[PDB]
RNA sequence: GGAGCGGUAGUUCAGUCGGUUAGAAUACCUGCCUGUCACGCAGGGGGUCGCGGGUUCGAGUCCCGUCCGUUCCGCCA
RNA sequence: AAGCUCGUAUCAGUUUUAUGAGGUAAAGCGAAUGAUUAGAGGUUCCGGGGUCGAAAUGACCUUGACCUAUUCUCAAACUUUAAAUAUGUAAGAAGUCCUUGUUACUUAAUUGAACGUGGACAUUUGAAUGAAGAGCUUUUAGUGGGCCAUUUUUGGUAAGC
RNA sequence: GAGAACAGAAAUCUCCAGUAGAACAAAAGGGUAAAAGCCCCCUUGAUUUUGAUUUUCAGUGUGAAUACAAACCAUGAAAGU
RNA sequence: GGUUGCGGCCAUAUCUACCAGAAAGCACCGUUUCCCGUCCGAUCAACUGUAGUUAAGCUGGUAAGAGCCUGACCGAGUAGUGUAGUGGGUGACCAUACGCGAAACUCAGGUGCUGCAAUCU
């Protein structure tokens, strides 16, 4: 009872929230750029705050949506900093997950002192083939309950390859 | 001060009506208006261009002129002592056909047929609609259905 | 000088003395504010169709 | 937005003398003026505390 | 999964549903209205629209003009009927779309009579030219491109289908820029690239490019072609003599069917289940009270 | 019985009606001077800008209500 | 007041048959919008105050918001629903059909289009009842401070306000 | 709602639900969901000549608007607008 | 009868939670040299029906489901209201005659129909 109902990574979004605009953000943008191979995007602050220091629509943070075999690469080498040990949370109730890391240096990158250090947020998102349903223009649909990514199933999939440790309470 | 805008006192007039919002359905547009045809005027808040004035909501009249996406309608407005004949320019979305006129036309169509039938019979028709004639002398039937006698009912509290 | 501001009283009773005379329409209505194009076309049509009846029927 | 327009005559104001005095000491001089009916002269002195 | 967010009685009660053809996600009404609405001074005189749709491994192309009962077809033409014209494999591509368009053009105007007059271009040199006006003689037949939802981009097989349509006799007005090989950087059409496109030149060049790049992928693709003895430089000539197979005899000969509708009904009704009755429902409820509630 | 005005460090007040910042004086605190306190020298903190709600990228200043205080009218008989 | 043009016209402060529009009285709120009385059960790791514990995504009470199903109550500027009364339009000769003429409009098309010659269909000519004529023009007087009564109703404690 | 270094009531990301509970320059009421909302692309139709019409009405004006013509443009693949 | 493209009406068609689907049909699904467009061949573009499925989508069924609809001497002639009275009532209001007439509630019944063209064991 498992032919097409397989499971895989849809995409992975590498993200860096930088507390101000300008220089730091640009450096981050360089960082993501050469890591991934894709050139990144620069998100705007949705509203004024002041206690953080930022204001309205300031160009604050950067990210990049990575897909295919190329995402798997980055997941591997990055997943090795947390050392194949995740948590009982971290996996959402929609059958997706993520892990935050710090020091981009310990995953291929060479330091190069003009740049600096920046922590990263990996949020990996899953699917079963058939999820063209939602994202397509013509004849849009909702995905049925039996074919959805659950938490438990995702955890299983993760355990099975990678020899990955779910751990924790 | 006092106020009399083009949509004065029209809160609930151009309300879109419950669970029928938006997306102007497409029969509307393909309904074909001939010159000198009678039409009812239900305004339509979901289109703003070519709207009627509030006075003409529910009012009925004759089409006189056609154009690209609209129709010229004439109405008899009442003013002071008289009837004055107006000339509106309503977009086709606010209009429907007069059902009554259609019904009439159908009646006329039947009339010709009746006349033809009468002719092959040999004249004598009686074709006008007479009202409800005071119904005839008849005999009822008791047989099983006996007068089920009632009475008045006493006053009771149940409150 | 607080005078009565407005009423519609005893107005209908004035109105019905002469009494809401209707428009009194004519066959061949006034083509005023009818589509210009259409009017132009109709003109030429009438010019033509007169000729047909005038020249031929004799 | 732009740095043009030295004009504005400098203040006749006795309060503009403390500004005249406190300039050499420095620290971001932020000085409002008013254009009312095309008349413009210095009104108040103000200075921010940081900005670096 | 969720019934805590809860589509409640209240929420449901005051929910407006869209239109079915939009609830499927198949008919853009905002577009449709604007398209189909006639200039009211023309009256019943209908507006015709060249419908063109692309499914996975079919092209549908049908001239339709509307009526409030339901939209009535003038004529239809498909890609999966291209077999008896002499094109089998690779049948939802740009050239195939063009061919389909051509077929529909020559078909509708054939059945409408005119065909003899308004033959259009029959060079197919990929030049931007429309169905002309024959001075002294009837106007050419007019019909507008209905895409539906298939997004507009320059180079799409939508536009191939139009090209095929216009060249084959039907007046579809259009700007050139969304045919392939339109220079975006300056208003300069290249007809030779477009020309190449029309007879599957992109495809042939692709075949050429899998001579020494890789030859297992080449086997994976084009398997039918390998079977039927088809190759690169034959390809441009396949569409050429097949265009005249349309321009002599385009007359729509439907399939032989085999069986009739009743047989099909007999087949179908076996598999799909009927409803029920009230009595049956009540019985089932009784059973459910015996088993679950009464507890045997 | 109505109209208009005021509203802030512990106190007097600017700020404030210009919205993306809370300043002066005194008092308080610390060290210093001094035999000790004052004066002085050199530093330091301290105000949800009366209360509650709303509009607002942002309200202390923008709008509405209590709230506590100051003004104006009370004329012709 | 002067008339003028006609002489049973086409109309009627009306009903009938038919078909439109309306958002008030009513009702409704275990229906949105708000306004609100009560407990029940849940909930918290995603609020505090306790007892049990060196700590715990803690064992358990007290509230505090939330959530679920119920509850009593409401609305000029709230509403799914929705009356009565008043109200628009049709009830055909300037009509209907059959043949076919017109054109610089429109049609792929002598297709439509509006306008027509010709032919048919008339004494139940196409609901009731009524028509001290019907229609039409001129000119000019006084007037332009109102008030009371039934019912509907706003301010106002109320008023012969 | 559930998750992701610093991250916390809120800063960025992602999935799920989401008939509108938002946003439409400004009052209030309408209207709006592959939208009239947001992001992009190309632009001057906020253009020229003169009528007709509706509103408030004396059926004058003024303002505001509607349907058209005859131009010349805009954009779009087009229907159109 | 099913299924596709195009529809009309716009929930008797929508939503919740499940289960069935042979033929073809769609459908997902394979690939990026070219046209094309994205931060990303996810989206849209193009190229293959070849490499694989009916897991989803779509269709159909089930539930004393929500919702929606349809009718009922179901409430109920209930409110409410036009007309009349030198009718009752201190009044508030109420009854009477000629008429007109609802909503909630309760019960039962239904859970898309259908047009254009094509195609299917």
């Amino acid at each position: 009872q498992n032919p097409m109902r397989d499971l895989k990574i849809e995409k992975l979004v590498l993200n860096i929230s930088v507390g101000e605009s300008g220089d730091r953000l640009t450096r981050a943008s360089k960082v993501l750029e050469q890591l991934s191979g894709q050139t990144p995007v620069q998100s705007k602050a949705r509203y004024t705050v002041r206690t953080f220091g930022i204001r309205r629509n300031e160009k604050i943070a950067v990210h990049v949506t990575v897909r295919g075999p190329k995402a798997e690469e980055i997941l591997e080498r990055g997943l090795k900093v947390k050392e194949y040990q995740l948590r009982d949370r971290n996996f959402s109730a929609t059958g997706n997950f993520g892990f935050g890391i710090d020091e981009h240096i310990d995953l291929g990158i060479k330091y190069d002192p003009s740049i600096g250090i920046f922590g990263m947020d990996f949020y990996v998102v899953m699917n079963r083939p058939g999820a063209r349903v939602t994202r397509r223009k013509r004849c849009k649909g909702t995905v049925g309950n039996s074919h959805k990514t659950t938490k438990e199933d995702t955890v299983s999939w993760f355990k099975q390859k990678y020899d990955a440790d779910v751990l924790d309470k | 001060g006092k106020s009399h805008g083009y949509r004065s006192r029209t809160r609930y007039m151009f309300q879109r009506d419950f669970r029928k919002h938006g997306a102007v359905h497409l029969s509307t547009y393909l309904k074909v208006y001939k010159v000198g045809d009678i039409v009812d005027i239900k305004a339509n808040g979901s289109i703003q261009k070519g709207m009627p004035h509030k006075f003409y909501q529910g009012k009925t009249g004759v089409v006189y002129n056609v154009t690209k996406s609209s129709v010229g309608v004439i109405i008899n407005k009442m003013v002071g002592n008289r009837y004055l004949e107006k000339r509106l320019n309503l977009r086709v979305e606010h209009i429907k056909h007069s059902k009554c006129r259609q019904e009439f036309l159908e009646r006329v169509k039947a009339n010709a047929a009746k006349r033809a039938e009468a002719k092959a019979q040999g004249v004598a028709v009686q074709l006008k609609r007479q009202p409800a004639q005071p119904r005839e002398s008849r005999i009822v039937s008791t047989e099983g259905n006996v007068p089920q006698t009632l009475a008045p009912v006493p006053y009771e509290t149940f409150i | 000088a607080k005078s009565k501001n407005h009423t519609a009283h005893n107005q209908t009773r004035k109105a019905h003395r002469n009494g809401i005379k209707k428009p009194k329409t004519y066959k061949y209505p006034s083509l005023k504010g009818v589509d210009p194009k259409f009017r132009r076309n109709h003109k030429h049509a009438l010019h033509g169709t007169a000729k047909a009846l005038a020249a031929a029927k004799k | 937005d732009g740095d043009t327009k030295d004009d504005v005559k400098a203040p006749e104001g006795e309060l503009g003398d403390s500004l005249q005095t406190a300039f050499d000491e420095g620290k971001d001089l932020m000085v409002t003026i008013i254009s009312a009916m095309g008349e413009e002269a210095a009104i108040s002195f103000k200075e921010a505390a940081r900005t670096d | 999964a969720f019934q805590k967010d809860a589509k409640s009685s209240a929420y449901s009660s005051r929910f407006q549903t869209p239109f079915r053809r939009r609830r499927e996600g198949k008919t853009d009404y905002y577009q449709r209205k604007r398209l189909v609405t006639q200039h009211k001074a023309k009256y019943n005189t209908p507006k015709y629209r060249l419908v063109v749709r692309f499914t996975n491994k079919d092209i549908i192309c049908q001239i339709i003009s509307s009526t409030i009962t339901g939209d009535v077809v003038l004529a239809a033409a498909y890609s999966h009927e291209l077999p008896r014209y002499g094109i089998t494999h690779g049948l939802t591509n740009w050239a195939a779309a063009y061919a389909t368009g051509l077929l529909i053009a020559r078909r509708t105007l054939q059945k409408l009579g005119l065909d003899e007059t308004y033959k259009g271009v029959e060079e197919v040199e990929g030049e931007y030219e429309l169905t002309e006006a024959v001075e002294d003689g009837p106007r050419p037949f007019k019909v507008f491109l209905d895409i539906g939802l298939q997004r507009t981009t320059t180079g799409a097989r939508v536009f191939g289908a139009l090209k095929g349509a216009s060249d084959g006799g039907l007046y579809v007005p259009h700007s050139e820029n969304r045919f392939p090989g339109w220079d975006f950087e300056t208003e300069e059409i290249d007809p030779e690239l477009l020309r190449s496109y029309i007879f599957g030149g992109h495809v042939s060049q692709y075949m050429e490019e899998l001579a020494d790049d890789d030859e297992e992928r080449f086997s994976e693709l084009f398997k039918g072609y390998l079977a039927d003895d088809i190759d690169a430089d034959s390809l441009e000539d396949i569409y050429t003599s097949a265009h005249e197979a349309i321009r002599a005899d385009p007359a729509f000969k439907p399939t032989e069917k085999k069986f009739t509708k009743e047989q099909y009904a007999a087949e179908s009704k076996k598999y799909r289940q009927t409803k029920l009755s009230k009595e049956e429902r009540a019985a089932r409820v009784a059973a459910k009270i015996a088993a679950l509630a009464g507890q045997q």
